[PDB]
This record gives structure tokens, sequence and C-alpha cells, in this order.
């Protein structure tokens, strides 16, 4: 069990 | 409606060294002015979503059987693309091809760039969350190609419902370059304590899930999508999850049956969903044109056209956030 | 209870060349045995939450200026540090210091290393979303310096309601890696149009903002915390938004008004739940020790002491799920 960082990724 | 028939592709490769070396023979026919849906073999025709012949490019293939999967996924369905067929018929050049080259990539890096390219040139304001795993099966025992000691891995299923791997890495993308060094780990990892690959990668699957959330930040709509890009163990004779694979759709396509059997594999477990449920799924059998191996690419072309009687069921996979229930 | 004073520490630093060239004596002390929270000068005393001398190293500030804020923003607390002072009296060399130096480096990039550090030994299956925005405020206009074509925002404040930066860029990070490539990326187009950084610098607020989301895998607790690093511009005469800053802060102090003047600068509207609203505030006020700018330090001691009698009233930001509101 770890802490996870996401990586979204935009437009708009 | 949201009924949604298997689609299934055949590629058929060209002859090769050792096949034209043992003298074999072209033994397979492919009408014209059918649309390119239709292969003939010692007398008897098939029909398939499309049919590509041995000059069949991979882009063309991916045209084909893969684009409408990103626009799918990005859309919120699941999507699943197989390859199946004898060792030496082509799944790893379908599924992966040569991975960099711009002629010769196959199925998953076009995939790869075409999600990527798709998000660039939305306008709409959505926020996308991308995560990978790759895992391999062998003899019904799973190993994560990510993660070294994470072998044996069970399969589980989670709240509402959906199976899942339990324990599998889970890895952040958020380019096309993030993705393929995943990929390019993956590769590596799974030589670990194999002594040949050529032999070992035609006795085992092979899996890549891309999973697909996103968020739409002017309406709060959330839509996910999970797309499987599987290459499989060979179908020649008869690996134990081949067998339970043909038995499923076997089970879907007689249609009379109470209990498909699912749980006679971790692979048709891990792709219950891909078989008769909500994914929209294509089959890409692949098959060699050698008269050698004919009775072998009858058994393939069989399990295709049985495979492409069964249907889905498929839905937007759509969560609400708060307003919606907290309105109520 | 939830009720926090705003907390206010005081750092000095060296006399310096300038200063002793033009025969400035060293004009304040430090009273012992009262846990360095104190500073006199001209024999009247100080009481703030801490007092750094001028040998005060950067990691002693650090620890006790800022590193609790970064376990509350992990804990879905709001948090706010800003330096306050006289231009050359120490404000960037507090904030930013020399990055990648291991010994002169800021309160930023250590704030930026400790979030990962804190995130990376965590053994609760948490999932974290962090965000950074980095922009200028000059003359009551804000210039985006992530991205050149935004000048002349707006702040707007949104549905829950809290203010915004409208259209300010927002870009995901994932490592310390990559927050400090978006710092450079700040710094580098916050030189366009600006013939001398040093005096622009001085008349002008930098706002470094860091959003940290986190959803908890086990139980869907969502939480959200927002850090402000703010470097103001001079507080010598009498930068507009300054005069706002302390216009606020008087009459969060007398306390004794219907009416704070948030709305008197984007500055004080951006900073509004930092001054009386959900968020743990530090405030540097940062001095010289000069007979020469007595006048001055005097300024900011009498501002900082009134800012220090301000009480926030902050919680935890939880969201919550479906199953909550689900289940009604
Ligand atoms: N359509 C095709 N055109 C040219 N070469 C192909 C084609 N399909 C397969 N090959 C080549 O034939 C060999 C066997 O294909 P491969 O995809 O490795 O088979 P499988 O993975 O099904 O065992 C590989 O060298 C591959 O490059
Ligand atoms: N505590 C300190 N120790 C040593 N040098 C300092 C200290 N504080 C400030 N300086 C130096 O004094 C000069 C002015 O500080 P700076 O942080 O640029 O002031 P401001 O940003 O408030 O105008 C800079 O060269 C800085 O390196
Ligand atoms: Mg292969
Ligand atoms: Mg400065």
């Amino acid at each position: 069990p770890q802490a996870q960082i996401a990586k979204p990724i935009r437009s708009g | 409606p949201a009924e949604d028939s298997i689609k299934v592709v055949c590629r058929f490769r060209p002859l090769n060294d050792s096949e034209e070396k043992a003298g074999s023979k072209f033994v397979v026919k492919f009408p014209n002015n059918v649309e390119e849906n239709c292969i003939s073999i010692a007398g008897k025709v098939y029909l398939f979503d499309k049919v590509f012949k041995p000059n069949a490019s991979q882009e063309k293939v991916y045209n084909e059987a893969a684009k409408s999967i990103v626009t799918d996924v990005l859309a919120g369905y699941n999507g699943t693309i197989f390859a199946y067929g004898q060792t030496s018929s082509g799944k790893t050049h379908t599924m992966e091809g040569v991975i960099g080259d711009s002629v010769k990539q196959g199925i998953i890096p076009r995939i790869v760039n075409d999600i990527f390219n798709h998000i660039y040139a939305m306008e709409v304001n959505l926020e996308f969350h991308i995560k990978v795993s790759y895992y391999e099966i062998y003899m019904d025992k799973i190993r994560d190609l990510l993660d070294v000691s994470k072998v044996n891995l069970s399969v589980h299923e989670d709240k509402n419902r959906v199976p899942y791997v339990k324990g599998a890495t889970e890895r952040f993308v958020s380019s096309p370059e993030d993705v393929f060094e995943v990929i390019e780990e993956g590769k590596s990892n799974r030589h670990i304590a194999v002594t040949n690959m050529n032999e070992h990668s035609s006795r085992s699957h092979s899996v890549f899930l891309i999973n697909v959330k996103q968020e739409n930040l002017e309406n709060q709509k959330k839509l996910s999508g999970k797309l499987y890009l599987v290459d499989l163990a060979g179908s020649e004779k008869i690996n134990k999850s081949l067998s339970a694979l043909g038995n499923v759709i076997s089970a879907l396509a007689d249609g009379n049956k109470t209990h498909i059997p699912y749980r006679d594999s971790k692979l048709t477990r891990i792709l219950q969903e891909s078989l008769g449920g909500n994914a929209r799924t294509t089959i890409v059998i692949c098959c060699s044109p050698a008269s050698f191996n004919e009775s072998e690419t009858k058994s393939t072309l069989d399990f295709g056209r049985r495979a492409k009687t069964v249907k889905n069921v498929v839905c937007v996979n759509e969560e609400l956030t708060a307003e919606e229930w907290k309105r109520r």
C-alpha cells in the first residue's frame, strides 16, 4: 500500500 | 440498441521462408466486390467485419480494426481488442508491431498516440486521468510486468462490480512518451527468469490495460472506460486458458446455457465483460495462408466465426458527483 | 477550538555593506530566556511567535515558520505564508532563497521537497492530485507567469464559494523536479517587458499557489488544501495593495467594523481566506537591524503586532462522494 500522485492532463 | 456484436476481423500475413522452403502453397482466396469482408478456403467462404490480405499495412489494419475504439473510450465506453491465432501467424506484429517505426508500428502504439492526439485537440474543458497496467498470464498464473515482486496475483471483483487483478501496478501517465517508457519497462521485466522469449511468449498471454477517466469541469459529469489490449498465447494443439476462451465463446454463441464458464480461467474472468458484457470488443484472428498450416487456419476461422455471433451489451460508464445525489 | 491566531514570525537579516558604509549601527536586541520570541527596539519590546536573529539559517526559519504547514495541507487544511517588509529586508531570500543550494534554499523549495517526501513515506493507500499556479500582481493587475498571453486576469469567486484568479494556468505536477521546472518557467517569464527586475520585483507581488487534493482509496474520503506562498511588494513609503492589506488587518484587529475592505485590492481579495477566514496563516515580517532603517523597521514590527491579533477560523476541507449522499 502506497500513496500515489496522479498525472491529469487538460484541454479546454 | 446498446446491443453490440463482437466485431471479428481476419488478418492473413504473407507466406514466409520456412513456409516456402517446406513447399507450401497459398491456399486462401479473397472475393472482390464484397467490401473486403470475405475469405474463402477450400471452397468454403467466411464472412467477417473485415478481411485483411497479406499486403495490408498496419495503418490500414488500425484504421479498420481499432481506431473507433479510442473515440469510444474517450466517450466513456469500455473497449477490448485481442489477437488470436497460431504461433507465428502475426498476433504480436498486429498488436505491437515495431514500436517507433512509422510504418510497422502496430495497434497499441497507434492507440497510444491517438488517445493523446484526441485529448490535445478537444476544446471542451476536460480533465483526464490515465493509468496503465501491464501483466502476463502463464499457466493460469499472473505476473505483474511492472513490478517483479508481484507474482501470483489474484483476480477479484469490485463493488459495482467488475473484476480486477488485485495488486497489479497502475502507472499514471500523462504523455505518449510516459506510456512507451512503461511498455519498455514491461517488455524488459518479462525477460526475468525466461530463457527463451520466443518460446515463452508463444505460450503466455500479454495483457495491456489503459484505464481512462475523465471529469468534465463545466458540468461535473464523470466518465470512465477501460481499454484492454491483449496478445494471446498461440491457439495451436492447447493452452488451458484458450480452451476456456473457446468454451466461453461456444456457450455465448449457443446462448442456450445458464452457465457461461468465465471462471474456468483467470483470462476469461478478466475478459468477462469483453465476452458478452459491457465492452465493445474486436477480435483480430491472425492466419497463415500456407497449405502446411491449413488445418490450424481453419480452426482459427471457425473460432472467429463463432465469436462473431456473440452479442455484447454496452453503455457509457457515467458516475454521478454530489449535485445529482446531493439535491435528492 | 477551530479558532486560530494568524502566526507572526519576525526575521532580522545581518547589517549589509551599504548599511555599514553609510555608518549604520545595529539598533535591535533579542532578550534571552524567553523562547526566542522577543525583540526590542528603542526600549520597546515586541512579542511574536518566533524571532530570528541575523544568524538564523534557512533550515531553522523553515522548521519554525513553515514545516507544520505541509503536514496541515496534507491533512486538508488551507495554508498561507507571506513575507512582508521593506525592500532589501529579506523577503525573497526568505521565501525562495537560492534554489538548489542545500544551505540557502528558502521556504518554497523546502516546502516542495517536503510535500513529496511526506507523500512517499505514507502507508495509507492515498491518491494525490497536485497543481500549481504562479502569477504576479503589479499595480493591481494580474499577469500569469506560466502563460504570457494571459495578462489582466480577473478575480472571481466559485460555488461554495472561495475566490480564484480566473484563467490562471494550473500546472499538474507529480514530482519535485516538475515543480522546480514550473518555478524556473515562471521566473524566466517574469522578465518579459521588464527592463530592471530588481526594481520591478520590489514593486510587485509574486504569488505561488500549490493546490493539493487527495482521495483516500479505502474509504473514498476526499480532502483538499490550498497553499499560498507570497513574496509581497516592498512595504516602504506605499503600494496601493499594501495600504489595502494594512486596512484589512486594522479592521480585523479592531474587530469592530461590519465591513472588512477585502475588495480594496485584488491581493486582499485573493488572500481573503488567509486574512480572518479558513486558512492557517503565517506572516514572516522581514527587517533590517540598521539604525538607518529604524523607522521603516518599526512600521514593519507594528504591522506584525497588529496582524498577530487576528483570528482565523479553520476546518478540514472534506468533500463527500456518493455513498454519503447516495444512501440518503
Ligand atoms: N502482415 C505481416 N507482414 C509481414 N511480416 C509479418 C506479418 N505478420 C507477421 N509477420 C512476421 O512474421 C513473424 C511471426 O509474427 P508474430 O507477430 O511474431 O507471430 P505470433 O506473435 O502470432 O507468434 C514475425 O517475424 C513477424 O514480423
Ligand atoms: N538572512 C540573511 N542572511 C544573509 N543575506 C541575506 C539575508 N536576508 C537577505 N539577504 C540578502 O540581502 C539582499 C536583500 O534581500 P532580498 O531577500 O532580495 O530582499 P527583498 O526581497 O526583501 O527586497 C539579498 O542579496 C539577499 O541575499
Ligand atoms: Mg507473439
Ligand atoms: Mg525581493
